[PDB]
């Protein structure tokens, strides 16, 4: 906050939310609560420049828990190595894949 | 160009008003055949 | 810088030990300039409300030199304290990173050669 | 699966009634058949012309109105949490402020038509 | 006193509906407070389990939990099986 | 950005089909920025003389880009000394000129010289020392 | 097919937002809103927020309701304008109808893509997770905690509320 | 950025409680009476350890004791049985509301035949201990080293040397 | 980044470009001002549900009450705009051009 | 599948943390029949 | 606006924008301005003429889409990073995107159009409440993000903004014109140093905040809103085009007035940071407001003006008006350059 009055008078208008890994009603868990719990306290009073360079390969990890990037860049690699032997027909799926 | 007014208040537009003109009748059931009222009104009263 | 200092509490005026320092004296020359101020805005509203700018309201004078006084005194604490947290962690960063502060061996004019211009 | 079938069948069914409607009946027109009704005489011509509705405060009320009701809708969600105590409060404050909202603009004229 | 009751009856006279509104709209935000079952209604909303109450380890000194989801030791709700 | 990033890894004067290839695209380049706002804040009448507005400013920028090139580039090896901020001084402002002639008026164009023929010296001690017009917040 | 059903959703949503935003006449953008509002509601409804989706449908429905009073009181013309009527819609409609055409193509074909961020065209079916909810829809119970954890949110909305209906009287008083 | 462990096929082969959901809800009260020790034993294991791969032999031990409850389930009050499952499963949402006459007889026949107890509303829902002889994950989110603080504050506030030493102002 | 994501994202890009971009009609323009809440809302429901952030959820219904209010301040500019011009079209106010 | 290909260690992790994350459904039905999938994701929410 | 209500019409001005300040999640940041926004309309239609209506619309379209390119900032940051605080954007187009946003609240880039029109509309009251109190909301944003600002981003909206508003000020004779490109210029001056540090800005903004407080003061007073009238309140009152002068001084800046510091102080922390080039351009640029500040001068108070002879039945009354403060302003606002050192109570 510019003028931390949250802190001051001891009152949490809005921290409650600010996080998914903050307490869920029912304990309801984030997708990603075990990457921001180990992040959140990576980078704890740490300092915010002292943060992005050595709390960087966990953040990542997070980063990539929320949007999967390279992690469906490795299905659309996978699936269009499906597309382009089943065409050249070498293989077929084991019937796990069918039944 | 022209110095806006120096009360700060244009003068008023000329009227645009746009009453309805509605003829009821001379067939609508209330009218009772061979009543033809224009009624000049705005919105829904007359 | 100093937002983010640690133990920094927002909302709040004079931290403790800012107190361990020298308060600033009544006679202090930026302290009675703003008591002057405080004058300066007792002529001014007399010359606003068109009343006697030298003799009227000497109550309302009064009141615009103390108000002034005060609030520059609590400023000055404050304008001194964080000059002195500025030089406090200036000194703990440098005894604490000696590496990255050289002290080189300087010598004196006589050993060193610095070229003579010639002007004319 | 069920929900856009069940869609797709109600719009389907209706295109054929209107279909049927439209195009069955052995159509003949004569341009004064398709000419504006005006209770016998001729329209004196507009229609389109703004038609100013007197009710345009309340108008808008109506949206600030249902934007709030939108808000204590999860009620019924809402009394199944262990703080009843903090939602009563603040349940109660929403319909404490929409009838002051209301009251205001009950008040201050407002609701009244506008002549 | 004959202002304010006058002053009832006059509006009961002139309007019966936010008289009506006013007042059980008031009774609603009054009882709540003083009635006796809300301290029962958050426990009732408390006794419901929608998550899983997952077991803790064992090392001694808890008397309180059970060890097992019939013994006599433990939080029990009787008192909601009768109310 | 790439395209001003492009011009100044070729070297001045040196490869000059190159190099003037680059200041003609920065130079049009603005050409097309500054008529977008012409024709935004003042309104042009129709699609063929909309176009007449970003032809001229099109047609100017282009002009005073290409030129400014190839005359530093003339300048650049002829006299050997690309490093030198006279091969922007008569490089840079004879657009200006031409600016004015491309307005008709070498009243205008006169006064170019003195300013184009600044602002384009100024870039080039910028290039050797370590000038930035836009610093970093190092401290 | 309805494995890309999603996909689909999602286009007609831009289409029928593309149609009132090429300015038609008031209420004809009032009618381009609604198909992608209630399309729109189709998306979210497909990722599991039903209340979500309903409540955006609901208010929305009453939103545009009162949008096409004000249209057709004080904001209609003699000559109402059409989709096809007027040449600058007209140009307005063709453009965003080519504008989505050309670059759902491109995302599809290649789908990896560069424009703005980084887009795995793939399948919108895949990030699902496989989660369970239990007896419980997290949809509406995080909802549901506006009125016990969101009370500074619940004060600040309400009270906005109340001006809201201030101002709406304030600036229509006519002196 | 590293390898992905998984128990090879025949580590995570063993046969499955083949009843359908109506047998299992009718049988839930008394089955969580009697087999909680491998059901505590195996879902605080999989809290603690938080990873499925260090916890399959535990699901291993609870489907087995599932098979034996099952198994006695069949052996002594089998009809009774029979008749609570398939009336309960007519009902849309498994209702408990529509079976207590069934109840009754499989709830008596199960207290003399099998000596078992209908666990008390709430009795079940109790949260337990359980003595579990395996070791306390150290890492179970496998976090690394934490970044060290920065350099912590110390010393005594004293006068700034010079005032405020901005441009000309001596004090 | 999924389709689902891009397509919604690129649906308030047009938004904007009908927003800004003009035309004769004040009550088309604001039609889009409330127009690109649908893109936020829906973009931001996209998330929250796919990250299971249950407490953010109330976010969207709280963006999107203070959605019509901009609407609801923007149809009260527009009356008194035809109370005082008769008409809607933008270009009758212009007075304050001096 | 990755035999054949250039470079692609069998069984990486896309993650850097060696501990075990919840799968993605996208992975786990990702090569099935479209019809289990389709069931998979949008089943209860389609389930009427 | 009734008295009691027109109270709590700028009273949720002042809470919606405090709530920016106090805030420290991101969809309270941004529901601090459409509280803002929604009670700012109405104040700008006090006076209700169809100037006023005409001044509030274009502030609302371009307000409000504003505030609508605020939002999605903040929803690319919560989807490429999941977090609502005010930190850092972890997403570059989003930082971009919201500084975009910020600068239309504020008036610094070519959106700087609407800050001199809505002002003629708006009556001098609500200009008062206008270009001061409404500048300080998109401020306390910018402080916090300053961390990740693109710094060729803010410098070279900045740049302009001094630019444009110091030569459009170079064509008007309407004081509240006049006084809009005053302002947009000082709004670039705070914001080119607010990558470097933000204290600069805080200084820069409470220095703009008391002499713009002080300057409309005067305006109120003089009752005047075109430079003939403002040129007649030699006769009337003296004393106030007398301290219209000096004030007019400050603005441009021109020592051992306070106008200097802000200037002063802003180049010395930019020349810290070796920008030199830049502090030099704005510091040249500047001169252009002080021009039209000297010519408004002129026909205040170096200049005697042709006055009326009705005029002298005002010599007979007074101003039964006062609103308080208007003394302390004039000595705040002229007499502070000796305690430049107190810039760093705000550090
Ligand atoms: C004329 C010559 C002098 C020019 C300089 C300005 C003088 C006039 C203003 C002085 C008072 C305003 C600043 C101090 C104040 O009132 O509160 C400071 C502070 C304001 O609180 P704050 O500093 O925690 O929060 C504001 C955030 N910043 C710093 C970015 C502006 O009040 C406090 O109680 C200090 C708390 C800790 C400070 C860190
Ligand atoms: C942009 C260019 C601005 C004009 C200055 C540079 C002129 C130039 O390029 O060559 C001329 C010359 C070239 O520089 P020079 O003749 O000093 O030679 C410098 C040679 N080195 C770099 C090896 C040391 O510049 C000047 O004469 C600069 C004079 C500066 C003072 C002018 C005062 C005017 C009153
Ligand atoms: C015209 C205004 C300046 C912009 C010129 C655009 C071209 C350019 O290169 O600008 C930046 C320039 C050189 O910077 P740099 O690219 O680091 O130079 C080495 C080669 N890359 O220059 C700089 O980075 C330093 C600043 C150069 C001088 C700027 C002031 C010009 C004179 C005053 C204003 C008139
Ligand atoms: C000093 C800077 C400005 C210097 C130039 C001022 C303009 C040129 C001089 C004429 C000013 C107008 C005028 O008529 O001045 C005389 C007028 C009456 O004198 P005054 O003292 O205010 O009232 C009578 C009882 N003493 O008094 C006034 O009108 C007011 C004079 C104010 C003088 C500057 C005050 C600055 C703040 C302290």
């Amino acid at each position: 906050p510019f003028f931390d009055v949250q802190k001051r008078l001891g009152l949490d208008l809005d921290r409650w939310m600010t996080i998914q890994s903050a307490e869920q009603p029912h304990k309801i868990p984030g997708r990603c609560h075990a990457f921001e719990k180990e992040w959140i306290e990576c980078a704890h009073g740490i300092g915010g420049i002292r943060a992005e360079k050595e709390c960087k390969i966990e953040f990542d990890d997070f980063v990539e828990c929320l949007l999967r990037q390279k992690t469906m860049k490795r299905l659309s690699a996978i699936k269009r190595q499906r597309d382009k032997l089943i065409k050249e027909g070498k293989y077929t799926p084991p019937p796990h894949h069918l039944g | 160009w022209k110095p806006p007014p120096w009360n700060d208040v244009d003068p008023p537009k000329d009227t645009l008003v746009s009453n309805l003109t509605l003829n009821f009748g001379p067939q609508h059931p209330a009218a009772h055949g061979v009543l033809r009222l224009v009624m000049e009104l705005s919105g829904e009263m007359v | 810088m100093m937002s983010g200092r640690p133990g920094r509490v927002p909302l709040q005026f004079l931290p403790n030990e800012a107190r361990s320092l020298p308060p600033p004296k009544l006679t202090d020359p930026r302290l009675v300039y703003m008591g002057f101020l405080g004058y300066c805005s007792g002529l001014i509203d007399n010359a606003i409300r068109r009343r006697p700018v030298v003799s009227a309201g000497l109550h309302r004078q009064l009141l615009y030199v103390t108000s002034f006084v005060f609030f520059g005194y609590y400023l000055l604490k404050r304008q001194d304290y964080m000059y002195a947290l500025r030089d406090h962690d200036m000194f703990a960063y440098v005894k604490s990173h000696p590496e990255d502060f050289p002290e080189k061996d300087k010598k004196t004019y006589g050993e060193i050669l610095e070229e003579f211009h010639p002007v004319r | 699966m069920n929900i856009m079938l069940t869609l797709l069948t109600n719009v389907t069914l209706a295109s054929l009634l209107v279909l049927i409607a439209f195009w069955l009946p052995q159509l003949n027109a004569y341009s004064e058949k398709t000419s504006p009704y005006e209770c016998g005489f001729d329209p004196m011509g507009s229609a389109r012309l703004p038609f100013s509705m007197k009710f345009f405060l309340v108008a808008i009320t109506f949206l600030l109105f249902d934007l709030e009701i939108a808000l204590l809708l999860p009620l019924p969600w809402a009394s199944q949490t262990n703080n009843l105590k903090t939602m009563l409060t603040m349940a109660l404050f929403l319909l404490i402020l929409l009838a002051a909202s209301l009251a205001y603009e009950w008040t201050q004229k407002g609701l009244e038509w506008a002549e | 006193a004959g202002r304010i009751a006058s002053f009832l009856k006059n509006a009961w006279a002139k309007e019966p509906v936010l008289v009506a509104s006013f007042a059980i709209g008031g009774l609603a935000i009054i009882l709540p407070s003083l009635s006796p079952y809300t301290n029962y209604a958050i426990r009732i909303n408390r006794a419901t389990p929608y998550n899983y109450p997952v077991p803790l380890r064992d090392d001694g000194n808890m008397p309180d939990v059970p060890s097992h989801p019939q013994d006599p030791q433990g939080p029990s709700l009787e008192w909601l099986k009768n109310l | 950005k790439t395209l001003l990033h492009k011009y100044s890894d070729i070297p001045e004067g040196t490869e000059c089909h190159r190099k003037a290839y680059a200041s003609t695209s920065i130079g049009g380049a603005t050409g097309l920025i500054v008529s977008a706002y012409s024709i935004a804040l003042k309104p042009p009448a129709s699609f063929l003389e909309g176009v007449a507005r970003t032809g001229r400013y099109t047609f100017t920028s282009a002009a005073i880009g290409a030129i400014f090139g190839l005359t530093s580039c003339i300048s650049a090896q002829v006299r050997e000394k690309p490093d030198d901020p006279l091969n922007y001084f008569i490089g840079g402002c004879a657009g200006g000129l031409t600016l004015g002639a491309r307005t008709r008026s070498y009243g205008i164009g006169a006064a170019a010289c003195a300013y184009m023929g600044l602002t384009a010296a100024l870039v080039k001690m910028g290039q050797l020392e370590g000038w930035q017009v836009f610093a970093e917040p190092k401290v | 097919m309805t494995m890309y059903i999603a996909f689909i959703l999602s286009t007609i949503f831009v289409i029928g937002f593309v149609g009132f935003s090429s300015k038609p006449s008031p209420i004809y953008g009032g009618l381009g809103l609604i198909v992608s509002g209630g399309v729109g509601c189709g998306i979210v409804l497909n990722f599991g927020g039903s209340f979500l989706g309903l409540m955006v449908f609901l208010i929305y429905l009453g939103g545009m309701l009162v949008v096409f009073g004000y249209t057709t009181a004080m904001a209609t013309e003699m000559y109402p304008e059409v989709w096809v009527s007027n040449k600058t819609v007209f140009g307005a409609f063709v453009s965003g109808l080519m504008m989505e055409f050309c670059m759902v193509y491109y995302a599809l074909k290649e789908e990896e893509v560069e424009i703005i961020f980084k887009f795995n065209g793939l399948g919108d079916w895949v990030i699902y997770d496989t989660g369970d909810s239990g007896f419980f829809s997290e949809e509406a119970m995080g909802i549901a905690a506006l009125y016990s954890y969101g009370t500074w949110l619940v004060i600040v909305t309400g009270w906005s509320l109340l001006i809201g209906v201030v101002v709406i009287m304030e600036i229509t008083r006519g002196n | 950025p590293g390898i992905v462990e998984l128990p090879t096929l025949e580590d995570l082969k063993v046969q499955e409680v083949k009843v359908s959901s109506s047998v299992l809800k009718a049988a839930a009260h008394h089955y969580g009476a009697q087999c909680d020790k491998p059901n505590k034993e195996f879902m605080l294991c999989r809290w603690e350890e938080k990873d499925p791969r260090r916890c399959l032999e535990e699901g291993k031990l609870v489907n087995q004791c599932a098979l034996d409850f099952f198994r006695q389930i069949k052996r002594h009050c089998a009809e009774p049985f029979t008749e609570y499952w398939t009336c309960i499963d007519y009902s849309g949402l498994q209702l408990f509301r529509h079976c207590r006459k069934q109840q009754a007889k499989f709830d008596e026949c199960v207290l003399d035949k099998l000596g078992w107890v209908r666990p008390d509303l709430g009795e079940l829902s109790k949260v337990t201990k359980v003595k579990t002889d395996r070791p306390l994950p150290e890492n179970p989110y496998h976090s690394r080293a934490r970044p060290e603080p920065n350099p912590e504050a110390e010393g005594d506030l004293k006068p700034a040397k010079h005032g405020s030493r901005l441009f000309f102002w001596t004090m | 980044m999924p389709l689902v994501y891009m397509n919604i994202i690129m649906a308030f890009a047009i938004a904007l470009a009908g927003l800004l971009m003009y035309r004769s009609h004040l009550m088309s323009s604001l039609l889009c001002l409330e127009g690109m809440m649908l893109s936020l809302f829906i973009m931001s429901t996209l998330i929250i549900l796919n990250t299971h952030f249950t407490l953010a959820n109330m976010m969207p219904i709280i963006l999107l009450v203070f959605a019509a209010c901009e609407a609801a301040l923007g149809l009260s500019l527009l009356v008194m705009v035809s109370n005082t011009y008769g008409t809607d079209y933008v270009q009758n106010l212009n007075l304050l051009q001096c | 599948i990755m035999k054949d290909v250039p470079d692609w260690k069998v069984g990486e992790s896309v993650f850097h943390t060696t501990r075990w994350v919840t799968p993605m459904m996208g992975e786990l039905y990702g090569l099935r029949t479209n019809e289990e999938i389709l069931s998979a994701t949008y089943g209860f929410i389609w389930y009427t | 606006m009734n008295p009691i209500i027109y109270t709590t019409l700028i009273m949720t001005v002042m809470s919606g924008t405090m709530l920016v300040m106090i805030s420290s999640h991101w969809l309270l940041i941004w529901i601090g301005f459409e509280m803002n926004l929604l009670a700012m309309i109405p104040v700008l239609m006090k006076n209700f003429n169809p100037r006023a209506t005409e001044a509030a619309t274009k502030y609302f379209l371009t307000q409000a889409t504003a505030s609508m390119m605020l939002m999605m900032a903040i929803i690319i940051n919560l989807l490429y990073s999941g977090q609502w605080t005010i930190t850092k954007m972890f997403n570059p187009v989003a930082m971009t995107m919201m500084t975009m946003a910020l600068a239309m609240k504020l008036g610094l880039s070519p959106f700087h159009f609407w800050v001199p029109e809505v002002t003629q509309g708006i009556s001098l009251q609500a200009g008062l409440l206008l270009l001061t109190w409404q500048k300080l909301a998109p401020l306390s944003v910018l402080c916090q993000i300053s961390q990740s600002i693109n710094p060729n981003l803010m410098l070279t909206m900045a740049m302009l903004s001094i630019l444009i508003g110091g030569w459009g000020g170079l064509n008007q004779t309407q004081l509240r014109k006049i006084m809009a490109y005053s302002s947009i210029a000082h709004m670039g001056w705070m914001t080119a140093v607010l990558p470097y540090n933000t204290t600069m800005t805080i200084l820069n903004l409470l220095i703009y905040i008391t002499m713009t407080l002080a300057m409309f003061m005067l305006l109120i007073h003089s009752s005047a809103t075109t430079t003939l009238s403002l040129s007649h309140t030699w006769n009337k009152m003296p004393v106030i085009t007398s301290l219209m002068m000096v004030t007019l001084l400050s603005m441009g800046g021109l020592p051992p007035l306070s106008g200097f510091m802000p200037k002063w102080m802003i180049i010395q922390e930019m020349t810290k940071n070796e920008s030199i080039i830049m502090p030099t351009l704005m510091a040249m640029t500047a001169l252009l407001n002080l021009y039209f500040y000297m010519r408004l001068a002129y026909s205040s108070s170096l200049t005697m003006f042709p006055s009326t002879n009705n005029m002298k039945m005002k010599w007979q009354f007074e101003h039964t008006k006062q609103m308080k403060l208007l003394p302390t302003m004039i000595v705040l606002s002229t007499l502070v350059l000796p305690m430049t050192p107190a810039l760093s109570s705000l550090n």
